[PDB]
């Protein structure tokens, strides 16, 4: 646009100063060179305004690039949506002709199965009450009183141990187990 | 407010430019009185000459159906209901004094004389020259004080000819109006295209001011007077106020029927200036 | 309120500058090649806006939602966010209380045959329809509202949970710092406070609310941009008339060149100002769209552990409502 | 401006409605007498004559057949326009002045003519015409030039400050009467006008030539105001863009039988931008006007199939017919759509979630590869439903398989 | 350093363009209607 | 930059309206005041942008 806008006559007899100087008299030359000057100064002002707007846009994108490097690349993000789609695993930076190119590796689930769960488990007799951490307590498929631990992002029924549960203050909304207690409650 | 010429609007706000008067401008007050003892009772109006400027607008009547003071009787028992009178106006270009007595308001050369002839049913705009008549105790003598367009109670040109000479008379135009007791507006301007008159007895029942009677008068009017008027016998009549037009900006609004209901002075205070700014 | 989309306008440069007169068109093609550049820039702006709209609505999409969460609560009244169209009652309130004229689509031209809606077909510009219908945006918002039951909890968007709203609120406040005893003691006062807060929120769409005035000011700014574009065809720009036809009727050819040239210069200046304003508003919309994505994924899809974000106080739960 | 283009829903140019008829009104205005210019004696420059013509017609061929124009100077109009177009009012100032001193009437001149005798006004369009009435035409008419012709070289009060003449005003009567009273030339002479003394100047001239030709100057001021244009030269459908000429106002627009607004006395109803939005006519009927609007046209093109479709944005397809002659020379496949009805598309019930040709509100254009597109809706993929249990247990949806998804930005 | 506020400036358009000349003011109101839009935009940015 | 564009002639004989009204006739006054008006409105629009 900057290069091709010099070819505009802007209402003059020609887009070249030399042809105007050759053809017209001095009083007409003033008018034709004045309208060419006005058009080209308008073009320069438009280019400078465009440069300023893209400069503010680049400042915003530079702040975003700093935040995304320091969050996605140097660490593992816990805020969803930021650092890409899904839950973030690892990210890399690639140089680009006018910026940076990010590649975010994300955990994307494929299948889903519905399961029943509990807020926690208690033992009738001792009121000791445990709650799962980084997972759920899901019911077993072969018993109505057997509970297993599963991961949040994957399904695998595992025995309940001390390492995947925490001791918590009792609540009325926990299951009050009576028989076949897990080893943390046994 | 003078209506825009040649066009109309409806429910639009426009910043018109033209000849408009100031807000809260106390115009000059003129009243006509009845006869005192069988002789005319008039005021100082004939010997004072005002400035035409860019034109004048007159609030005609606007005080009917109220309790009026007869000017010859300030006693409130003599007070009666005001009637409506139309003024006699005189517009000219060169003003001096009558030679015999040295009284002002001579109005040499051609002059526009606006007369409400008949029983207030025709207004006459006649454009010609008033010269003094060599008669005893009259215009052009030693015992002259003022001239009255003296009338009875139910053509003032005959009284004018009793006080002046009608010669070189270019046109005599008559316009038909109805006898009423209402508020009316009358306005006169002058431009290159001539003298334009404005009135409120056009279209339906409004205080607006529509153009009529573009008179072919091209010499510049510089002075105007109010010719005194009296009616032979207690009675009371309304007043008319004359306001001067100025070259100012002025924002108006129209309605459904195309009448200006409200306007803005645009310069009276800071708030009107801001209203014009936005 | 976060203004995430600009008004998409396409302007026909030839019709706007010359209004069909062939002499003006010859003078304009002698002037330069402005119209193709105007059309290309103003088409790129709209394409970028459409891409930004899609990128915004990917974040609102959830893999699982609970359709019965807003109706199966405890003592909490969340009827302002129920899907009964999928437009909620608060979306209806918000869209009814804003003085927004109907953009005609399907039959706008026919109505104009027999303001700024009918000024499109006489000036030379056209307001494009949005990328999504209001109904589909309502489905996205309803699905996001139904998914906040267990999104904040230990399932970090990889899995879903079906906690009721009372249990979800109980877990929110506890992690905030209120002990479980206090929360169990007050299971009616807290619900009453939440319900009366939502009631005052429902009633509060007035001229005193700042965010509703932001919505109204955005609509007014769009209308002012369109009115500024439309009202500069009445400017003479130093010519005898603002109409090409009067210039062609009254003047000779050599003077017609000058008058049409100054009118052309003024109208091209108006078009350039409109295009630059659209570019600046597009950058502002990009920033606000990024902020909208962050606030959805931090306030709505989770509970914010950071101060000053997701409103004043200390954040408990957030909901999102479509705006004009 | 290119021949290899890419896909996308572009915006094409507007197509404007043509004329479907012509309408004429004139109110039957009579010929006004321009023979008063050639009736009496030729006016002196000091006592020049002015006439204002309204509500009339004139035959210019007869008027220009009586004079030979030496030079005309027009600003903001041309003599071609004053022989073709109409205007509100006409003002003619005419006086006798020879051609040897026509530079005194030129703009910027420092001669006494401009500052004491005739100061032309340029706020409204004007033409200064220097013409010559020949001797044969002068004897054919009663036109003579037997007056004593002189101008005012000095119009000064007792202050001694010159009294200049304002633009568009006749000469001051004191200096006019004093100059025309004196029979001989004098640069400085006293004059008592009705009680006030004036020092004046008189300089003579002769407009007649040796052939007997009277050389004249005519200043013509056509006034173009809003409303009816009742001074016209003598020249020889509802809901459609038609050409008009109600009261000399020529243009195009759409006429409707409409409820009356405004004052019936003022013929034309205007908007706030100087646009006529209606008019009153004879027989008491009112029509409100609007310019004939244009159909917005969008083009859907796909590069892979080389198939183009045409979207007429936000138009009801009934109306396409009335303006069916304003589009290109190829324009059927009629189909209503929520973003305005379109040509070139087949209606289908298929839904695709991601499309590259969006038509607007949840609409797409599926590529052919037939020889035409398909109208397909955007698909909202429903999320998996999880049911709330009304007990102390609660439902969870836990993944069983996954894949490493790559997103890039 | 974070630049959190702009310099709030109000410009009288008629005074800046014409410097109180009546002929210039007539030519400017014949030119178009620009000063009201300038005042509105430049007051809106200050309010924001 | 806002203050310094009142001294620009923009192709006219002077940057002051009074000099133009003193020297030229009415028809040239229209042209010179029009180009000064165009320059100053351009400066105001640049400032607002
Ligand atoms: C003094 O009293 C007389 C008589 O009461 C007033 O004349 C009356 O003025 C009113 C003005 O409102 C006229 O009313 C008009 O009636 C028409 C219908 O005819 C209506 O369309 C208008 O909107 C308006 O209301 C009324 O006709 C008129 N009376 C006569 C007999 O003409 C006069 O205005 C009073 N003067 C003062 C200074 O109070
Ligand atoms: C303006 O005025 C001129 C007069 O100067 C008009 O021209 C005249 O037009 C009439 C009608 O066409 C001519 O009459 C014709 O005469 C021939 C014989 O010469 C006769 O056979 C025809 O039947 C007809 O009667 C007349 O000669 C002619 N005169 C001149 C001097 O041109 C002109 O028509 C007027 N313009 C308009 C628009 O009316
Ligand atoms: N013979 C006679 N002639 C009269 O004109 C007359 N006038 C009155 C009363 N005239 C008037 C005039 C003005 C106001 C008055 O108070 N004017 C209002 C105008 C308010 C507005 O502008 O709307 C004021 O207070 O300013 C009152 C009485 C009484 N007797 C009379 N008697
Ligand atoms: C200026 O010219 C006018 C027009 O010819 C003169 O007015 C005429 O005056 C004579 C004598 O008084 C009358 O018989 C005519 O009827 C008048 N005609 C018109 C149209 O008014 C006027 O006298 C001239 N002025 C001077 C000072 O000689
Ligand atoms: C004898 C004239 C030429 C010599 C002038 C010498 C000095 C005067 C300088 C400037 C005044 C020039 C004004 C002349 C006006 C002539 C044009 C006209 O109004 O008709
Ligand atoms: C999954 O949902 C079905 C239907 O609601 C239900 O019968 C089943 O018990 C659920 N699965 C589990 C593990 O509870
Ligand atoms: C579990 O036991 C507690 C008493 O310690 C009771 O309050 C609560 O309701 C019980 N919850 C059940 C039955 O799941
Ligand atoms: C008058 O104009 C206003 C515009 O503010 C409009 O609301 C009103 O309906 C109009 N009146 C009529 C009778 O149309
Ligand atoms: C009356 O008019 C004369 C004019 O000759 C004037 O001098 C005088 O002041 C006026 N008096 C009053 C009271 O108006
Ligand atoms: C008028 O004035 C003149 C001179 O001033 C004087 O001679 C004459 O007597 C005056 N007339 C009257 C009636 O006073
Ligand atoms: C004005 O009147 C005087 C004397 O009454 C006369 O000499 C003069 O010519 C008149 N002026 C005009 C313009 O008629
Ligand atoms: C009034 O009427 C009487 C009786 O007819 C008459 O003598 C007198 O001249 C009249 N006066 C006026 C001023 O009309
Ligand atoms: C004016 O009214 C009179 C009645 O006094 C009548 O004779 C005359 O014809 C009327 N003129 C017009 C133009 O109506
Ligand atoms: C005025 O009225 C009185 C009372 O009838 C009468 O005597 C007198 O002649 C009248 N005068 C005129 C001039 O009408
Ligand atoms: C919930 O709120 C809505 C709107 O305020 C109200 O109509 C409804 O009755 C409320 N329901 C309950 C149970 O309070
Ligand atoms: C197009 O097809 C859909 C589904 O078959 C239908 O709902 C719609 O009404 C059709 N369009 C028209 C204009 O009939």
């Amino acid at each position: 646009k900057l290069a091709s806008e010099l070819a505009n006559t802007f209402g003059a007899i020609s887009a070249s100063i030399g042809d105007i100087l050759k053809r017209l008299d001095v009083l007409e030359q003033e008018v034709q060179i004045d309208r060419l000057i006005n058009g080209r100064l308008t073009s320069l002002n438009a280019f400078v305004s465009q440069q300023l707007v893209r400069s503010e846009a680049a400042a915003r994108s530079s702040q975003l690039a700093k935040e995304k490097i320091n969050e996605c690349v140097k660490a593992q993000s816990t805020r969803s949506g930021f650092c890409g789609q899904g839950t973030h695993i690892v990210s890399f930076v690639i140089n680009a002709p006018n910026g940076f190119y990010f590649i975010h590796v994300g955990y994307h689930p494929q299948d889903y199965v519905n399961q029943t769960a509990a807020y926690g488990l208690c033992d009738s007799s001792s009121k000791k009450c445990i709650a799962a951490k980084n997972g759920y307590f899901v019911k077993n498929d072969s018993d109505s009183g057997s509970w297993s631990y599963t991961g949040s992002s994957f399904y695998q029924p595992e025995p309940i141990t001390t390492f995947n549960s925490r001791f918590v203050e009792p609540e009325v909304t926990f299951q009050n187990l009576s028989n076949n207690l897990p080893p943390p409650l046994l | 407010v003078l209506y825009p010429v040649g066009r109309t609007y409806s429910n639009i706000t426009i910043t018109l430019e033209g000849l408009f008067p100031h807000q809260a401008d106390r115009g000059d007050m003129y009243v006509y009185s009845q006869s005192h003892k069988g002789r005319p009772f008039i005021s100082n109006y004939s010997l004072v000459t005002n400035d035409f400027g860019n034109g004048i607008v007159i609030r005609i009547g606007s005080a009917a159906n109220k309790t009026g003071s007869p000017i010859i009787s300030n006693i409130a028992s003599n007070f009666q209901i005001m009637k409506k009178l139309y003024p006699a106006l005189l517009f000219g270009s060169a003003v001096g004094k009558f030679p015999a007595n040295n009284k002002t308001g001579a109005y040499f050369n051609h002059s526009l004389v606006i007369l409400p002839e008949k029983c207030g049913t025709v207004i006459t705009a006649l454009y010609c020259v008033l010269e003094p008549k060599n008669d005893t105790n009259c215009t052009g003598s030693s015992g002259y004080v003022s001239y009255v367009l003296f009338e009875n109670f139910s053509n003032l040109k005959n009284s004018l000819q009793q006080w002046f000479n009608i010669k070189d008379c270019l046109f005599e135009k008559n316009y038909n109006v109805t006898d009423d007791e209402r508020e009316e507006w009358f306005g006169i301007i002058q431009d290159q295209q001539g003298v334009h008159l404005y009135t409120s007895r056009k279209n339906g029942y409004s205080n607006n001011m529509f153009l009529f009677a573009t008179l072919p008068i091209y010499d510049q009017i510089l002075y105007y007077t109010v010719m005194p008027r009296s009616i032979n016998a207690y009675h009371a009549f309304s007043a008319f106020y004359i306001y001067k037009l100025h070259k100012i900006n002025y924002m108006v609004d129209f309605d459904v029927n195309g009448y200006i209901t409200r306007a803005v002075d645009c310069g009276y205070n800071d708030y009107t200036q801001l209203q014009c700014s936005y | 309120f976060i203004e995430t989309s600009i008004q998409k306008v396409t302007v026909d440069c030839k019709q706007y500058v010359c209004n069909g007169f062939e002499r003006c068109e010859q003078l304009l093609v002698q002037y330069g090649q402005f119209c193709s550049k105007i059309n290309q820039a103003l088409h790129g702006v709209n394409l970028r806006q459409d891409d930004a709209t899609k990128s915004l609505f990917e974040d609102i999409k959830v893999p699982q939602s609970v359709p019965l969460m807003t109706s199966l609560t405890g003592d909490y009244n969340l009827s302002l966010f129920e899907a009964p169209n999928y437009r909620s009652a608060l979306e209806d309130l918000l869209f009814d209380k804003v003085t927004l004229s109907d953009p005609g689509y399907m039959k706008g031209y026919d109505e104009c045959m027999k303001d700024l809606i009918c000024a499109q077909y006489v000036s030379g510009y056209k307001v494009l329809p949005p990328l999504y219908d209001a109904n589909m945006e309502a489905m996205y918002t309803a699905s996001l509202t139904g998914s906040i039951a267990g999104s904040f909890w230990t399932g970090g968007l990889s899995s879903a949970a079906a906690l009721p709203f009372a249990q979800s609120m109980f877990y929110r406040m506890n992690g905030i710092g209120i002990t479980q005893n206090v929360l169990m003691k007050n299971q009616r006062e807290i619900a009453n406070k939440f319900n009366q807060a939502l009631g005052a929120m429902q009633t509060g769409f007035t001229a005193t609310n700042q965010a509703f005035q932001k919505v109204q000011d955005v609509v007014n700014a769009n209308a002012q941009a369109l009115s500024k574009l439309a009202s500069e065809l009445a400017n003479t720009f130093g010519a005898i008339s603002a109409s090409i036809g009067d210039i062609l009727k009254r003047l000779d050819v050599l003077e017609q060149e000058v008058q049409i040239d100054r009118l052309i210069n003024g109208r091209l200046t108006s078009l350039n100002a409109f295009v630059s304003q659209q570019l600046v508003r597009s950058e502002a919309a990009a920033r606000s769209s990024q902020l909208a994505k962050e606030k959805i994924n931090e306030c709505v899809k989770a509970q914010s552990t950071r101060s000053g974000f997701c409103g004043q106080g200390t954040h408990i739960v957030s909901f999102v409502i479509n705006a004009p | 401006g290119q021949f290899d283009m890419d896909s996308g829903v572009y915006s094409a140019s507007y197509f404007n409605a043509r004329s479907r008829g012509y309408y004429y009104e004139a109110a039957e205005l009579t010929e006004c007498d321009l023979d008063v210019l050639f009736k009496n004696d030729a006016p002196i420059i000091a006592n020049y004559s002015r006439r204002v013509f309204t509500n009339c017609n004139y035959n210019l061929t007869k008027l220009l057949s009586l004079v030979q124009v030496d030079e005309f100077v027009c600003h903001k109009t041309t003599p071609e326009a004053l022989a073709t177009g109409c205007y509100s009012s006409l003002t003619v100032d005419w006086f006798a002045l020879p051609f040897s001193m026509k530079s005194t009437l030129a703009i910027g001149s420092a001669e006494a003519i401009s500052m004491f005798n005739y100061n032309q006004d340029y706020s409204n369009p004007t033409c200064r015409i220097h013409a010559a009435v020949t001797a044969n035409v002068s004897t054919a008419l009663n036109f003579t030039a037997n007056a004593n012709y002189a101008y005012i070289s000095r119009c000064q009060g007792v202050d001694g400050k010159p009294i200049l003449l304002q633009p568009g005003q006749m000469t001051n009567i004191a200096c006019r009467s004093g100059v025309l009273a004196r029979p001989s030339d004098a640069d400085y002479f006293g004059y008592s006008f009705q009680g006030r003394n004036y020092y004046l100047g008189r300089k003579s001239y002769k407009p007649k030539t040796d052939e007997g030709d009277v050389q004249m100057v005519y200043v013509i001021t056509p006034k173009y105001d809003k409303g009816p244009d009742t001074v016209c030269p003598l020249k020889d459908l509802l809901g459609q863009c038609i050409d008009y000429d109600i009261h000399g106002v020529v243009g195009r627009g759409v006429f409707q039988v409409c409820n009356t607004t405004g004052i019936a006395s003022q013929i034309f109803v205007y908007d706030g931008f100087g646009n006529i939005i209606g008019f009153h006519s004879k027989n008491g009927t009112y029509y409100c006007m609007a310019p004939c609007v244009s159909v917005p046209v969008s083009v859907i093109y796909d590069k892979s199939s080389d198939v183009h479709a045409t979207l007429y944005s936000s138009v009801e397809c009934n109306h396409i017919k009335s303006v069916a002659t304003v589009f290109s020379r190829q324009t059927n496949g009629l189909l209503q759509t929520a973003v305005g009805c379109v040509i070139g598309f087949r209606n289908t019930s298929d839904t695709v979630e991601d499309c590259t040709l969006p038509l607007g509100q949840s609409l797409c254009a599926k590529p052919p590869s037939n020889n035409t597109f398909a109208l397909v809706h955007m698909l909202f993929q429903n999320p998996l439903k999880v049911s709330v249990l009304n007990s102390t247990e609660f439902q969870v949806s836990i993944p069983q398989n996954f894949s490493f998804g790559i997103t890039e930005e």
